[PDB]
């Protein structure tokens, strides 16, 4: 009832009713929170990692995962805030019985959120690192605000080397920009879009997807736990999706390009209404093919500010960048601070792990702890026609392949569900007909199906062929939830199979499952 | 349990498979065509793996080597003519050195190579590939032969021994688990 | 005099030959036909001027570029079933590639790269090529056509416009002296 | 006749008498000779670069190019000295006046010989260099000498890096042990027989071949002087040579170890009657390949004495060799200090070139100097049978060709004559017969005509493929005597096509020649 320590701060009343934390504080302190819970400020004003909270306010769920920084929060003068027990998450951590990974990612205790104090809490496997912002960041962010109020809605463009913290800046101007309620009747909250065109660590989608992102609230949370959006007052919408199908925009730069058009189309002509800003954050290079990329992004999206998180970044690259940036008749360019375990590698594959056991539907959304082997599959036949058949065919990217191969090939791998809008797409292909075979779709060329007339509708997972001479299939099995899936005829649906990293993860769950809770599971060699 | 190793061959009986192809003297003009299709089927099938994903960098070599001397042994109006079987060769070797010494190392080219046991003509050829002028057909031919059986002793040989109706959700009543893969 | 250039082309004309030959587009069924052999012969000779020693970096890359493309349009059970093709492809980039950036050098690859005006993919893909997984086809196939014309413009578009009876000594009554190589 | 300088030394009365100088030394003085001279003790004793002279010594003619080392010459208390002038040198001087390069090798005055002093003499475009040798050096080949004399016939393998002067080293060694003469009625002189393996910068043959030469007096010249030793008293005779064809044996090894073999046999032959030493020095490898090489070569040779002439060479190399060395149950093993301008390429083509104009016939060998273009050439018939014909055919080296290309390719190349000695030759090989084309022997392997039946005949420069339809011709200039190429029939004679290095100086040298003295030369592009 008078806590005290170092790291975080001091404390008071600190009342257990129900399962819930009733704290006031009379006087400026900063909580650093572990867990999986839920704000409510009842009387003053707190701020969680870039947001502002007032009486006037719902309840925020904010999943604090020990992987990334913890959200800090900040109590101002006087304030009673109420903290609830998170419901939807007991499922999620269930995960842990299928991956090792996902075991060592919360808080070890009993509850489901602890307050963390010098390092009594926070139990060893250390590095309980702290969300921190250099008294710069703020300051730019504080003058683009008030800039943005006394003009239209702008367009920023944050890039920088990897690891430079560019998504840290991102999450932070997101929140402010949509929360900030500053000067008029709290104005309380103008809608927020967010463009993700980077493939390598995505935000708001799964690996290998570029996304245009509509928020309504403070974006509180890591990409592994939101990764997907429901597809159609409705919080996280998603407006359009499209499959790159590599992590890396290094096979098809056009192709990336034409993707970034198309998404931009969409945002100008829904934000001429409602003024509603866009923040956009690109890939990770800064050399070679990558720089070239970004000069033609500039030059396209034309972004009012341009922000590049390095400031001792290599001289090529500012060059370039100062160049391509002052040509678009003026464009503001400047730089900031950087402040440069768990690699990218792991933390993608977690992501679309997390993804597939999205079930199919304040809370946030909810997850499925049952191994992907014994859910049962969509069943998709193989032998008819354009209208009684179901997945039109098979086309490949990059790479082509013998016929006699792709059955093996495909097997085990990921591909997406693309939905041909217009038939202006496969204008150039044979697509097969009456008909047992795959029937795959002969393309020459290589490039992907254009981005005019196709979009993505959720990624897919096939776990068996089987053409057994008289009833040819596809055994596969998705996220997207029934009612999508069957509102669509059958025609316009093909399946796009290029690199997505072979879903090694996947396997191996079956078993961990079974010695967890306690022989010739192909692709997994047992070392004995 | 860190003692799971992905692979891209579905079990195993399929790797060995594919080394019989490969090597038909050690594993066992009609039969010189049958073994000529059969060759040709394994690099193809090398090719699906490395898209997959994960392939011991050795099986790779094999397969650009095999490939080659494949393209020089083709009567008809295919033969590449006497420019381009050069090349692949040339093109073989440097990715299967280059992978030997960049894995092997912590010294100098030679040292290193002296080290993993490879002899010194390959380096010297590498070198001379690419950097000035593209090497003699005949020293290119002697010298992947050669390569063939190296790794075979360094590797091959060590993996064993030598003898709206579209969309139908599947009825929960008649479904059993069973390993992602098979069906 | 030392404004002598010695080459291996006896004479002019047929350096522009040659020319004509590797590009008929620029320089102008069964015509097809015929541009396929004539492209066949111009490797060829350059094969040989490469031995005689003595001949422009940039001569002997085209001429292995076009080796290349030649053995991809090859319709017969004799088409380098699709593994070599990239081979001659990745090696037909890397020599081209090293010479260009290794001869302009007193920096970094790419700034050397920039410098010269080559474009950054060349770069990139010989890169990928040596290193780790030799490149898809379709992206070899559109980067050697622009390598064409690129070299069309830097070099040969400036090398001209466009429009015991056995032995017995000679009888040193009829000899008359004339350049080595003339009869 | 009081001379004085710094360089050289004194010296005393010079007396000028129709065309020689007297020169009488009473004490120890050392003299720089430039020129083309001989020399003749007349009373006393001196030492000339290796060898020792005293009163019952013919006449010695000593040509010191100014572009190694001059030799130097020391003269021993109370002497008397009588330099004649070279006659046979005019014709070498006039060479100038078809390739720059041989213009300024000499002395730039009036006579043939002028004494240098400090800087007076031995004008501009300095580095007048000279021959010195470390006091190791001497004191080495001291015990060597010692040894020899109470001992059988040793053999004797010097080797090292390149440019580490294992050239200076051997050519001390062979006149020391030849002129010695030490303690028995002089013992005249021993004749010693080189080895010479280098195909870079060859020794007593041109480029590209390697060979086995007996010596009876003091070698005392570079090797652009004497590239060629008559073939078949006698001073410096030649007893077998090889076509390697390159400059380097890294085209097949297993070639040119052949070949030292089948040269060693005949040594071994020779030298069991009268003892006669045997000086051996190897290419100029130390690392891969080469390094292998060298360790062969010594276990075959099974040399007595091994002398390494670094002091400080890698580790790789010291290593290998002294294992090697160890196995043949123990051979001596020692380094030696090394003293590390013209380029190696530019002196071998200037090797190449002397060869050429080689006369037919401590004095030496005359040369002449009309260009090879107006020279009358061999005509070769190319229509007949394998006994009317000329040529038996062309063989190619680690490289095939097409029939149409072969014609282009060799005109202008050089070629080697070998001449089958055994029909044990072109065991495996299409010889064509009866029969207009050239008459190419098909050599799928490519390994080159095996060693044991085949020998070298001299170098062969072709000058005009004529196959006019009806005389099938080729027109050929060799610098092999008459006599020779008439004693041999036809079938029995094969021309080697390999790389050998294009003769490109010679069809510059018409044009030179013209133009001193005071147009679509093939291969030769004039800028202007």
């Amino acid at each position: 009832m008078h806590h005290s320590s170092f790291q975080p701060n001091n404390s008071n009343f600190q009342r257990k009713a129900g399962g819930r934390l009733v704290l006031s504080t009379p006087d400026v302190e900063r909580f650093v929170i572990l867990g999986n819970y839920g704000v409510k400020v009842h009387q003053g004003e707190v701020t969680i990692a870039g947001a502002t909270l007032t009486p006037i306010d719902d309840v925020q769920w904010v999943h604090a995962p020990h992987c990334h920084a913890l959200p800090v929060l900040r109590t101002a003068n006087d304030t009673v805030i109420e903290l609830l027990p998170c419901p939807t998450a007991q499922g999620l951590r269930e995960l842990a019985r299928l991956n090792p990974l996902f075991g060592r990612l919360w808080n070890e205790t009993s509850d489901t959120f602890q307050i963390i104090y010098t390092s009594a809490d926070a139990p060893k496997r250390t590095s309980l690192r702290e969300l921190a912002s250099h008294p710069a960041w703020n300051k730019k962010i504080s003058e683009l605000l008030t800039s943005t109020r006394r003009k239209p809605s702008p367009i920023l463009f944050i890039c920088g080397p990897k690891s430079s913290g560019k998504s840290t800046f991102g999450r932070l101007l997101t929140n402010r920009l949509m929360t900030d309620r500053a000067g008029h009747k709290s104005r309380s909250w103008k809608p927020v879009m967010v463009l993700d065109l980077d493939p390598g660590q995505p935000e708001f989608s799964p690996p290998g997807v570029v996304s245009l992102t509509k928020l309504r609230r403070p974006n509180l949370a890591p990409p592994f736990c939101h990764p997907g959006l429901s597809f159609g007052n409705e919080g996280m919408t998603t407006v359009r999706m499209h499959a790159i199908a590599s992590v890396t925009p290094a096979l098809d730069p056009a192709h990336f390009i034409a993707c970034a058009r198309d998404l931009f189309a969409y945002y100008r002509r829904s934000a001429s209404q409602e003024n509603i800003p866009l923040v956009v954050n690109t890939p990770g290079w800064i050399q070679g093919t990558g720089l070239d990329l970004l000069a033609e992004l500039i030059a396209v999206l034309r972004p009012t500010e341009v922000l590049y998180m390095s400031e001792d970044g290599p001289e090529e690259t500012v060059s370039a960048l100062r160049e391509a940036c002052a040509s678009s008749s003026t464009i503001p360019f400047t730089m900031l601070p950087s402040q440069p375990s768990w690699t990218p590698a792991t933390l993608r594959s977690m992501a679309m792990q997390s993804y597939f056991h999205l079930s199919p539907f304040g809370p946030g959304c909810e997850w499925n702890p049952t191994p992907l082997t014994h859910l049962c599959p969509w069943r998709v036949r193989l032998a008819g026609r354009p209208d009684e058949r179901g997945v039109l065919g098979i086309v490949c990217y990059d790479h082509q392949y013998a016929p006699e191969l792709v059955s093996d090939a495909i097997n085990g791998m990921v591909m997406g569900l693309v939905r041909i809008e217009k038939k202006e797409a496969l204008r150039g292909l044979a697509v097969p007909g009456d008909t047992p075979l795959l029937p795959l779709i002969p393309n020459p060329t290589g490039s992907p199906l254009s981005p005019q007339y196709t979009s993505l509708v959720g990624l897919v997972l096939i776990r068996g062929v089987s053409l057994t001479a008289s009833n040819p299939e596809l055994h596969l099995l998705t996220p997207v939830p029934p009612s999508v899936l069957h509102s669509f005829r059958g025609d316009e649906l093909v399946l796009v199979a290029g690199k997505f990293d072979a879903p090694t993860w996947a396997y191996v769950e079956g078993l961990y499952w079974k010695s967890n809770s306690k022989d010739e599971v192909p692709w997994v060699e047992m070392l004995h | 349990m860190v003692q799971y190793i992905f692979t891209p061959w579905r079990n195993r009986a399929e790797l060995l498979a594919v080394r019989a192809q490969f090597y038909p003297e050690h594993t066992s003009f009609q039969d010189d065509e049958h073994i000529r299709s059969e060759k040709q089927k394994a690099v193809a099938r090398v090719s699906m793996w490395m898209q997959r994903g994960g392939c011991p960098h050795m099986v790779e070599s094999t397969a650009l080597l095999v490939a080659a001397i494949l393209s020089d042994e083709a009567q008809g109006s295919g033969a590449a003519g006497g420019y381009a079987v050069r090349a692949a060769y040339s093109a073989a070797f440097s990715r299967f050195v280059t992978g030997l010494l960049d894995s092997h190392q912590d010294q100098s080219m030679y040292d290193v190579a002296k080290a993993v046991g490879l002899p010194a003509a390959f380096v010297e050829l590498r070198h001379q590939a690419t950097h000035e002028q593209l090497p003699s057909l005949t020293r290119l031919r002697s010298a992947a032969r050669r390569a063939l059986e190296w790794i075979w002793w360094y590797y091959w040989k060590g993996l064993g021994p030598v003898d709206q109706s579209g969309w139908v959700l599947y009825d929960e009543k008649e479904w059993v688990p069973k390993p992602i893969g098979i069906v």
